[PDB]
């Protein structure tokens, strides 16, 4: 039929901040997963549940493309069964994840001298995220009894902080773009396939 | 609900963030200055220091609201203690208003100090570039004496009132921060708590310093005898074969390092000293190669290799673009995985060694980067420079020099150049130990109010004669403030680091050269290729300030406190030679002129 728009996702001009991670549905279409696992740009390419290359012969009822910008050392946090502020407060994958995690360094675009403080992350949260939950609150985190009168104060912190991406930073503190491909194996009709 | 410790953990989680972000911005500012001097960049560095200060003071107040006695995970307790134990600025804004200006006043005097040759009063010279040279290269008793007295007079007598006030205010700040005197406050840096017998009490530092210096005294005495005797041949009519040494006749403007008395004290002058500089020149080495060889050293023991940021962003060679630059070796941690080195490196053996020293710093920096911000530092003020020196000791051994390809493979270690080298070592390393111990003991006593101002200089020199074996060229009344004539004293810096640092390294070296199964004189070991050394060392470099410095030490050397035995060992060859050479001489100094 038609080819899947994986391009628009990976080669997208502007990328999202992890707390406001973006999700795109993969409609009836077929994509070449090889053009992905045949590119050397990718820093991290880990596939869970599935076999990387055999995907070009498989079919899936839905596919979801979540994308966000994170820190190098935080890419280890976007994997099934992980703790951390990213994996607990910004983007959690389910223990039975059946998809792939793709990520590359992006100092070239996301970092600027003086720093691109536009990408953000949730530092505090009253409870961990649920698999694929999203939280774009901006409410003062109340850590103690004293109520935060919608203002930052003692034991009262604003929950979202900004990555500072300066090109001189270290790989682990360098910007890395991440696309998580969620593959849905359901009894339903399978409209996302490869080389049949 | 949520305990004081839980709330405070969150509090620290937030500080760390705002701290590392704003430190990284300060750090980048200071880099842009030190590496490119412009009125603009100078301004911006000051601006960022302002924002940084504001942040730290506010956070320190907030930190004091989480009562330490309710925090119970010792790691967190250490972080909180560091954050809230900052109150040098915790009294009348008036006190901080001008009693910081006296501090500033002092530095300006020291920095603008000028003394004129009485024979050529028109020829007035500054310390930094015009007198330090005389005091290092001159053999004229009268010239050296006019420089020494001119400095201690023009500047010290001015700094005298200032220092007095400085003492009363600093003691007030200390008392305010629950410390007996500015002395107890400074000796805080050695205080530690945690586990069993891994804790350390500020009131032990004195003991251990004294105890260890007691054990160094023999060694020093003999070095003193030997230096005295040789000096008698240069300055006869001035040195008693049985008394103390005139303070102006030493290596520099103070008797801090006897390093520049080598030409006058060389053991066997005929034999030259290993100077690979010519080798490097002929082999067309450059700055990058020096640092690449350093990197190999650390890799061969199992430490990581330099980041790519390191190679891309470091100033490793004085700039030709015109930028004015501070040419002093520094090793930077700009708090985001950004590590760098600023060094106007030149192709010389010294620069080679110091490159290994500075990268030693970077390696420490890199190893503790896995720690929370407030724990990202050496176990105490001695550990960093101890680690750096370890590197430079291995790098310089004739063994290592051959493997690198800078010696001739068939090089011979005659027991004579070994003695020459060990002497030069002693002239810097051992010589400063007495000076350092005395200077801090004088300051500590003054802060404890055990030296009434009427007897300030009267004890200063009294102690100089008893401990350092040095006597004053001319007599000085209490109008003088000779101790303030040192950048560290008039610029408000702890000095005991320089002593403890020294005892710490040799412990380290004897521990890593013991893991490399090195056989023979410790002064001749190269930990190169020894991964067991690498691990022994790394397993403490990671700790940073996160465990009590006693524990870190034990993990490496196997002991919880200073032990001077490795130092003494490092010099034991020199020690025996010295004892013979002083057999038919008096060792010791009659305390009086
Ligand atoms: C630490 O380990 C390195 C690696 O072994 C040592 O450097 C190596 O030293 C040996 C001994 O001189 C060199 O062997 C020589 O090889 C050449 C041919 O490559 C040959 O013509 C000579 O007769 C000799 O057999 C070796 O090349 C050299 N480098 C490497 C990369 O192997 C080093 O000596 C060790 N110790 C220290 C303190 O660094
Ligand atoms: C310098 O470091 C790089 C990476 O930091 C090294 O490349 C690694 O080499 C080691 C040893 O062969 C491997 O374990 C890694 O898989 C390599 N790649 C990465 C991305 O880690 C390089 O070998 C090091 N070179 C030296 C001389 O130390
Ligand atoms: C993004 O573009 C590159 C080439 O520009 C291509 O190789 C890659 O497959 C693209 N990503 C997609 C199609 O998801
Ligand atoms: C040094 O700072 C000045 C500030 O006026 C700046 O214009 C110049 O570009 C800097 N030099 C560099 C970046 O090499
Ligand atoms: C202290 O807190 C840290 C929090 O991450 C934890 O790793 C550690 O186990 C706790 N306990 C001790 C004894 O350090
Ligand atoms: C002593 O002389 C050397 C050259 O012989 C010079 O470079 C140095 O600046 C002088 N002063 C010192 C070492 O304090
Ligand atoms: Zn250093």
């Amino acid at each position: 039929t038609n080819l899947c728009p994986f391009g628009e996702v990976f080669n997208a001009t502007r990328f999202a901040s992890v707390y406001a991670w973006n999700r795109k549905r993969i409609s009836n279409c077929v994509a070449d997963y090889s053009v992905l696992y045949n590119s050397t740009s990718f820093s991290t390419f880990k596939c869970y549940g599935v076999s990387p290359t055999k995907l070009n012969d498989l079919c899936f009822t839905n596919v979801y493309a979540d994308s966000f910008v994170i820190r190098g050392d935080e890419v280890r946090q976007i994997a099934p069964g992980q703790t951390g502020k990213i994996a607990d407060y910004n983007y959690k994958l389910p223990d039975d994840f059946t998809g792939c995690v793709i990520a590359w360094n992006s100092n070239n675009l996301d970092s600027k001298v003086g720093g691109n403080y536009n990408y953000l992350y949730r530092l505090f949260r009253k409870s961990n995220l649920k698999p694929f939950e999203r939280d774009i609150s901006t409410e003062i985190y109340q850590a103690g009894s004293t109520p935060c009168n919608g203002v930052e104060g003692f034991n009262c912190y604003f929950p979202l902080q900004s990555y500072g991406f300066q090109p001189t930073n270290g790989v682990g503190y360098q910007p890395y773009r991440v696309v998580v491909l969620s593959f849905e194996l359901l009894h339903a009709p399978a409209t996302v396939c490869g080389p049949h | 609900p949520s305990t004081i410790e839980e709330l405070a953990k969150t509090f620290l989680d937030k500080f760390n963030q705002e701290a590392e972000d704003l430190d990284h911005q300060r750090s980048l500012a200071a880099w842009n200055y030190n590496t490119n001097i412009t009125k603009e960049n100078t301004e911006k560095m000051n601006e960022a220091e302002a924002k940084w200060s504001a942040f730290y003071e506010e956070q320190s107040k907030l930190a004091k609201d989480y009562p330490l006695q309710e925090i119970q995970n010792f790691t967190l307790k250490r972080q909180l203690q560091a954050l809230q134990q900052s109150g040098s600025s915790a009294l009348s804004a008036n006190k901080r208003e001008q009693l910081n200006t006296i501090l500033n006043t002092m530095s300006t005097i020291y920095s603008t100090g000028k003394v004129c040759n009485p024979k050529k009063p028109q020829e007035c010279l500054l310390l930094e570039p015009g007198l330090d040279e005389i005091m290092a290269n001159s053999t004229d008793y009268s010239e050296r004496l006019w420089v020494w007295e001119g400095w201690r007079s023009e500047v010290g007598k001015q700094l005298r009132p200032l220092y007095e006030e400085y003492v009363v205010l600093k003691n007030e700040m200390a008392r305010a921060n629950n410390y007996e005197d500015y002395g107890d406050y400074w000796r805080g840096d050695y205080e530690a708590e945690g586990a069993d017998g891994y804790g350390y009490n500020r009131n032990q530092l004195i003991e251990d310093v004294e105890r260890t210096f007691a054990e160094i005294k023999p060694l020093y005495e003999h070095l003193h005898a030997y230096v005295r005797a040789k000096l008698m041949n240069t300055y006869p009519s001035y040195i008693s074969p049985t008394g103390c040494l005139p303070a102006h006749l030493l290596g520099d403007m103070w008797g801090r390092f006897w390093t520049n008395l080598y030409s006058l004290t060389v053991p066997f002058p005929e034999k030259p000293n290993i100077d690979v500089t010519d080798a490097m020149i002929n082999q067309n080495w450059n700055a990058v190669r020096i640092f690449k060889e350093a990197e190999k050293f650390f890799v061969s023991v199992g430490l990581p290799n330099m980041t790519q940021g390191f190679w891309e962003n470091s100033m490793l060679t004085e700039p030709t673009d015109g930028r004015k630059v501070v040419c002093h070796p520094t090793a930077w941690d700009l708090q985001k995985g950004d590590f760098r080195i600023k060094m106007c490196t030149k192709v010389t053996m010294d620069n080679f060694l110091t490159a290994h020293h500075e990268m030693g710093h970077i390696q420490y920096d890199m190893a503790y980067a896995m720690q929370p911000y407030l724990l990202r530092n050496g176990a105490n003020e001695g550990f960093h420079e101890a680690v750096g020196e370890i590197m430079s000791l291995s790098a310089s051994t004739p063994k290592h020099l051959k493997s690198i390809g800078l010696l001739p493979s068939d090089f011979r270690e005659d027991n004579e150049t070994e003695i020459n080298f060990l002497l030069k070592q002693a002239l810097t390393i051992v010589g400063t130990l007495p000076f350092t111990y005395m200077l801090e003991k004088w300051r500590w006593m003054v802060f404890k109010g055990e030296i009434p101002k009427d007897q300030w200089m009267k004890k200063w020199w009294e102690m100089k004669r008893e401990i350092v074996g040095v006597m004053e060229p001319v007599p000085h009344d209490e109008t003088y403030c000779d101790p303030a004539a040192l950048y560290h004293v008039s610029n408000d810096f702890s000095f005991i680091r320089y002593y403890t640092r020294t005892i710490y390294q040799f412990q380290f070296q004897e521990a890593l050269c013991q893991a490399a199964k090195h056989e023979g004189p410790l002064h001749k070991c190269d930990i190169s290729n020894s991964t067991e050394a690498g691990q022994k060392l790394l397993n403490m470099l990671r700790l940073g300030k996160s465990k009590p410095w006693t524990l870190a030490l034990e993990n490496v050397v196997g002991a919880r406190n200073m032990d001077v035995r490795p130092l003494l060992n490092y010099f034991e060859p020199l020690f025996g030679w010295l004892k013979d050479q002083n057999r038919n001489s008096f060792v010791g100094w009659n305390t009086d002129w």
